C-alpha cells in the first residue's frame, strides 16, 4: 500500500502540471469564439439584406 | 508498336494466304449457326435484383460510416450555415488601384477562416474517439 500511494501521488502530480495550461487555453479560445460570432454574424445581415 | 499493330507493313500476306476465303466464312457461318441456336435454346436471364446499395451505415451506431470514418451528425454540423449562401466577384481578388485586397473580399475570406477551423476541430475529436 505504501509503494502504491506514492506512485499514484507521482502520477497525479504529474497531470496537474498538463491540466493547469489545458484551462488557460479554454479561457482564451471562450472569448475568440465569441469574435467569431460576431464577425460571421455581423456578415449575414450583408446578404440578408 | 503501341501507336500501331505490330503487323503495320502491308507488304507482309501471309494471314490472308494461309486460309481460304471459303474455309473462313464457312467457320463463321458454323460458329454464327450455333451461337444463334444456343440463344435460342438459352435460359432467360434472371431479373435484374435491387441494387446494392452501398448503405455505409453498417457499423453498430445508427449514423456511423466505418468505411469512411465520418459521422452523419458532426460536432457543429450547423457550421455550414454561414457560407452556403457565399458567392464571389467574378474576376475579382485584389485592389486595381491600392493592390491590397479590397473591404468585402477580406471581410469573406475571414469568414471562411473560421470554417476552416471549425473542420479541424472536428477532426481532433475524431482522432480521440478512435
Amino acid at each position: 500500500l505504501r509503494e502504491q500511494i506514492l506512485l499514484n501521488g507521482a502520477r497525479k502530480a504529474r497531470l496537474t502540471e498538463l491540466v493547469k495550461e489545458r484551462m488557460a487555453y479554454q479561457e482564451y479560445q471562450t472569448i475568440l469564439e465569441d469574435l467569431d460570432a460576431q464577425v460571421n454574424a455581423a456578415y449575414l445581415k450583408r446578404t440578408r439584406t | 508498336n503501341f501507336p500501331l499493330p505490330e503487323r503495320c507493313s502491308p507488304y507482309d500476306l501471309e494471314l490472308p494466304n494461309s486460309i481460304s476465303r471459303e474455309e473462313f466464312q464457312a467457320r463463321k457461318k458454323r460458329r454464327i449457326e450455333e451461337r444463334r441456336e444456343a440463344a435460342k435454346n438459352a435460359p432467360p436471364p434472371q431479373p435484374k435484383t435491387k441494387p446494392t446499395a452501398s448503405i455505409p451505415a453498417c457499423h453498430e451506431i445508427q449514423g456511423y460510416m466505418p468505411g469512411r470514418l465520418e459521422f452523419e451528425t458532426e460536432y457543429c454540423n450547423e457550421a455550414e450555415e454561414a457560407v452556403q449562401l457565399m458567392s464571389f466577384d467574378p474576376g475579382d481578388g485584389i485592389n486595381p488601384r491600392t493592390g491590397e485586397l479590397e473591404p468585402e473580399m477580406e471581410l469573406k475570406l475571414t469568414v471562411m477562416e473560421i470554417y476552416n477551423n471549425r473542420l479541424t476541430q472536428r477532426v481532433e475529436r475524431k482522432k480521440v474517439i478512435f
